[PDB]
């Protein structure tokens, strides 16, 4: 009993996420549900917390 | 339209302080923490047709929330919109035009009620007076929909005048719940649908004057030791009015909830009107329509000829078998009267023939 | 095979680390650091005023514009006697005079 | 310029790229005299004994139910009581033009 | 705003060397002339002093006029003689006037 | 110069125009040879 | 087209608002005068030096309008050069309300 | 780091701890709640999520 | 305040693209096509105190219309504001604070009802669920005021919870009309005036809990083959509630409409409570006031002792002649009961003396 | 806006002849230095070049 995964598509999807998707402008990101981000929009907590 | 004003270069100064505050006048954007906005303002508008996500919103000062067609969803074990008050508040609360949703879709109606599901409500008022829930839509709640707790007050200060009108409840396990000592408020014209219990009544002296309960298992529950009693529990209970309501299809037809309910002490068989409390009296009962809706009169305060349960001006209409039947205890036959009524041919368990005018229904005995 | 018809194309470019330079010479190439039009403007010591209207893409935040005129900049520094050092700075198109 | 139908300027594919290549979508096909139903049912709803009443009350269109919402979020791989629940999803009928893929 | 209009009153333009221009963000550019810029709340790559320019691709056109009458370079040198055009978008421009695709 | 007009609810221009002397001379000294010289005062066009 | 419309039975009509579309006076706007990229040329052969040196400051239209006011009268329509001149009505602009003899 | 690099069984439909349960389609009556078994149908049904 | 910024001349460029869109945030100006605005937004505000003109506004997605005191007039054969839905809509419709007017003034109350006037309504919901009409003013309609059609649904999905509250109907020929299978909704506290029929009841299981009908000819009409049935017609009919309403001056006093009505099959003589259907049962009847209001109990489902019509807790009060009289068929004397009532001295046609408690009114026979 | 304020920088004003000025609507005035004016959506009597 085996499991199958598209290996080169998953290396491609990780590259597009951490390098391109992670560095969007603030308009396209969103804060996740039930989390408290600081009101300083230039601080580290607001840049880190958004997805 | 092209802005050809000339410009001089900046002179390497430290720039003066430019601020862009006061961007909401009184509104509340999506994705913004509501606890810091409800503290500041008295009237909070919402974005029309928005899509919110709230969880355990603590409210201490009385505010008004104009929803403007907003949609508040949730996820988690906490209630939405916790309203905790004090005794000294001159203002009032009005929650209006919001569609509260739950952490469900086509809810799990086979799952039994337990301690895990008791905090799945959307409005839980602790001791705030003069709240108003007007024109809302509550869907898919595993626990209650609202729950009006009240702590121990003294001095015949019965005031706490609440209104719950024009609401739509679909799929909620318990509809309007209320704690003990939550006295003298109204809850009318709320169109129930697909609910297990429409009213988990603990506090008395309410007034229910137009509610429709279609395809609901139970409408009026009152036992000893229910769920949703709160601090200051089952005391001075079940004194309300119940006038001109609609509870069709509670036992036969399009009902989907099971009959067992699993109270914290025991399990009981639900009916369209379930009542068992030796210390509480019975509500007034006029103008109600029952199609296939059961009634169970088990125990009230008839001890020293102190209460008589009278059905007046109501429809009964249960033909097939024992659907829609009225059940009374054999020790309570002399106190259950039905004066003024229309029925198809409905089974009356332990009700004498002389006590019912006009002569309708089939009279049987359930030992 | 199932490609959609009526496909519109659009082109763009991206330059980095680069200032759009415009040389002040007759032909637009480099025949000298001190250009040929840099010596004709001082014909009879004439003085000309300059305005430049630009056009950028509309961007949703305030932006500056690093415009930088090409000038010359020089020192002299001389040391005729010990503890006798001195200068003379000079910037020819935009002199900081007096 | 028309490059023709032989043009494909990448490797792999762009439509359901993470799926195993042996995997079929939830469809119906008529090999033989009968029809078949290969199916995955990610949405569930409560329906008791003979849940044909709850099966009629489910409302469907071209946008609901959604093929990508599934179970709730962190509810693990619980076996579903088919006696107590039913299941809810999407099929594509066999009465359709083109080659099933 | 699309248009910015600079203006220099007349002076000796002897030994002038040329122009150079590139947009910079205000939030990414300090003002050095004081001992502290309290409004400067950025810490990334500052393109005003590092040379890490990335907003050069965003000019449409440019025009240079001497003392309100003379256009520079004038004398119908290039194909758009009265002003420079940094970029001209296609789906306009039925003329060629587009290098490097 | 500094003007004042009646306020209008749509944007307008100001077609101001300075009086000058547009002048040409045409010199045709030789067959297949021709030469002009444009000049206007005071807003002369093209000089360094 | 329509003046009122509530029903197929009852609806009142009114003719279309009149719209004369022809060329301009003097065929103004037919040809590129004083354009940037589009200066026409009267050059000799054996050389290619453009004599026409247009300017954006110069208006070569409206200089033919002022010359032709000086050169001839105005009321005469000369169909060759399309010398027909935009007038208005002396009683639509400023209107004298004398009111029905 | 990025999205979870999941792996899947190739027969993609299955119960999480059981094979794909066989079954049969159902024709349904309306205006009364009675579902009869249909004639020529066998159905491979996977429940829950993948 | 004078704007002395200097300006440079334009450089004969092609100007960059200047746009002035998004001028309404969510509003709707007068003289603007509403079909392109209702498609885009979810909540549509209106200009406060405006003056609109709408005709056959097709609505497919559920929107909310805050009227803010607007006035919508019309002209033509089409309805105002056609609401066509599907079965799959999670949102709801709320029409609020609008004064709908008609193509009339002091309406033609002598013109008989026909096929020409049947499309003169202002809200016609085809199969949209959870609509709400709250705080409106409907004047001068030659046909119905609202009409809630419903197509054939299955699976005991009775939901469709509508509310019609706080409305004012003047001069409309038919007030709240409803099609067949438009079940389990409420319509209360609507102050009727100068209407011929307040409720053209086809769908049953409604709840009417506070409506006032002054100077109206008929209040409750239920026959076979009325007007306004729609697709999915007269099926499972006349099961509603009717509690605490007011129907004074229906036959004598200040009534202005004629008695004939001209149904599509026949003509009938209207009364304040007209009921003739052998397949339908009777609504509950409590707390209603009648001054000079007739009642005609012609036929219901008494076939196998299946229904008994009981008047409970109501006023009758018709003295002069036969005004306000109650008329029953001689084959229905054993099934019409009046238990709990107050009356002046009112004519009872074909009602036995033992079937009415207390003994009020004059008992006559109408063969 | 009521006022409009212009400037000419320092230059020689020899043989200057005079001034003249009117007003022109923005919608009714094209731009001729371009090969095409995409923001010019008017086709009446243009006052900039008909007089």
């Amino acid at each position: 009993p085996a499991v199958e995964m598209n290996l080169p598509a998953n290396l491609k999807r990780t590259f597009l996420y951490s390098n391109v998707a992670m560095y969007l402008p603030d308009t396209y990101k969103f804060t996740p549900a039930n989390v408290d981000l600081p009101e300083n929009h230039l601080s580290y907590g607001y840049i880190n917390g958004r997805l | 339209v092209e802005e050809l004003y000339v410009i001089n270069p900046i002179n390497q100064w430290p720039a003066p302080g430019s601020f862009s505050s006061q961007k909401p006048p009184g509104t509340l954007l999506p994705g913004e923490d509501p606890e810091a906005v409800f503290k500041q303002y008295h009237v909070v508008y919402l974005v029309p047709g928005a899509q919110y996500h709230w969880k355990n919103i603590l409210i201490e000062k009385p505010v008004w929330i104009y929803g403007n067609g907003a949609t508040v969803r949730t996820s988690g074990t906490g209630p939405i919109l916790r309203i905790v008050g004090n005794r000294t508040e001159k203002r009032d609360v009005r929650i209006q035009d919001i569609s509260f949703f739950g952490e469900d879709c086509t809810p799990n109606r086979m799952e039994p009620m337990s301690e895990k599901l008791v905090y799945q409500m959307a409005i839980w008022v602790t001791d705030m007076k003069r709240v108003t829930i007007k024109g809302c839509n509550f869907t898919n709640f595993a626990g209650a929909a609202v729950f009006f707790e009240e702590t121990a007050y003294n001095g015949f200060f019965w005031s706490m005048q609440h209104l719950i009108t024009e609401c739509r409840f679909t799929g909620c396990r318990i509809g309007i719940a209320n704690g003990g000592r939550s006295e003298y408020s109204t809850a009318s014209f709320n169109n129930f649908f697909d609910c297990q219990i429409c009213f988990n009544v603990v506090g008395g002296n309410w007034n229910r004057c137009g509610n429709i309960a279609a395809n609901c298992r139970c409408v009026y529950l009152h036992t000893t030791n229910m769920w949703y009693e709160g601090a200051g529990g089952n005391f001075n209970a079940a004194h309300g009015s119940f006038t001109g309501n609609t509870m069709n299809h509670c036992d036969y037809g399009g009902n989907l909830w099971p009959t067992a309910f699993q109270l914290p002490d025991r399990e009981i068989q639900l009916a369209g009107f379930y009542f068992d409390n030796a210390r509480a009296r019975c509500p007034t009962w006029t103008g109600n329509t029952q199609y296939y809706g059961d009634m169970k009169i088990l125990n009230f305060n008839q001890a020293n000829d102190a209460a008589i349960f009278v059905i007046d001006g109501c429809a009964l209409y249960g033909q097939p078998g024992d659907t829609g039947s009225i059940e009374t205890t054999a020790a309570l036959t002399d106190k259950v009267f039905i004066q003024g009524c229309q029925g198809n041919k409905v089974t009356l368990f332990n009700i004498k023939a002389a006590n019912v005018v006009p002569a309708i229904g089939t009279i049987k005995q359930k030992p | 095979r199932n490609a959609v018809p009526n496909q519109v194309t659009e082109r763009k470019f991206l330059v980095d680390r680069y200032l759009w330079q415009i040389p002040f010479s007759s032909n637009f190439l480099n025949m000298g650091t001190l250009t040929d039009l840099g010596q004709n403007v001082m014909y009879a010591n004439s003085s000309h005023s300059l305005n430049m209207q630009f056009t950028v893409d509309p961007m949703t935040e305030p932006t500056y514009l690093m415009l930088l005129f090409g000038v010359f900049d020089q020192v002299v520094i001389n040391q005729p006697t010990r503890s006798g050092i001195s200068v003379a700075y000079l910037r020819l198109p935009f002199a900081s005079g007096s | 310029l028309d490059r023709g139908p032989s043009f494909k300027p990448y490797g792999g594919t762009a439509y359901n790229p993470l799926a195993p290549k042996s995997a079929p979508i939830n469809s119906a096909f008529t090999v033989g005299n009968d029809t078949h139903f290969v199916a995955q049912l990610p949405q569930t709803y409560a329906a008791g004994g003979t849940g044909v009443t709850e099966a009629i009350q489910q409302q469907v269109s071209g946008v609901d139910p959604n093929p990508q919402v599934g179970q709730p979020n962190y509810a693990g791989p619980v076996v579903v009581n088919t006696t107590n629940n039913a299941g809810l999803g999407r099929i594509v009928s066999a009465d359709s033009e083109g080659q099933q893929f | 705003s699309s248009t910015v209009v600079v203006n220099i009153p007349d002076r000796s333009w002897g030994a002038f060397r040329g122009w150079s221009f590139t947009r910079l963000k205000v939030s990414e550019t300090p003002r050095i002339g004081a001992t502290q810029d309290p409004n400067f709340q950025y810490s990334g790559s500052i393109p005003y002093l590092d040379g890490t320019f990335y907003l050069s691709h965003t000019f449409q056109r440019c025009s240079i006029q001497w003392d309100s009458s003379v256009p520079w370079p004038g004398n119908d040198r290039m194909l758009t003689p009265n002003w420079f055009e940094i970029k001209r978008p296609i789906n306009q421009d039925a003329e060629g006037n587009d290098t490097m695709q | 110069m500094q003007f004042t007009v009646d306020p209008m609810t749509e944007p307008t221009y100001l077609m101001l125009l300075f009086g000058v002397f547009d002048q040409v001379v045409i010199n045709q000294p030789t067959r297949s040879g021709i030469s002009v010289a444009y000049l206007r005062l005071p807003f002369a066009s093209g000089s360094a | 087209h329509f003046a009122d419309f509530v029903d197929d039975r009852r609806a009142t009509a009114a003719g279309n608002r009149p719209n004369y579309i022809g060329f301009r006076d003097n065929f103004i706007g037919m040809m590129y005068y004083n354009s940037g990229s589009n200066t026409g040329s009267f050059s000799s052969q054996t050389q290619q030096l453009n004599i026409v040196l247009d300017l954006n400051d110069r208006n070569s239209e409206l200089s033919y309008q002022y010359l032709l006011a000086d050169l001839t009268s105005r009321w005469h329509y000369f169909a060759l050069w399309n010398q027909a001149v935009d007038d208005y009505d002396h009683h639509v602009r400023i209107l004298e309300n004398d009111g029905y003899e | 780091e990025g999205p979870p690099n999941l792996a899947f069984p190739p027969h993609v439909i299955s119960n999480p701890f059981a094979p794909a349960a066989v079954g049969t389609g159902m024709t349904v009556n309306e205006q009364q709640q009675t579902a009869a078994v249909t004639a020529n149908t066998v159905a491979l049904i996977g429940y829950g999520n993948i």
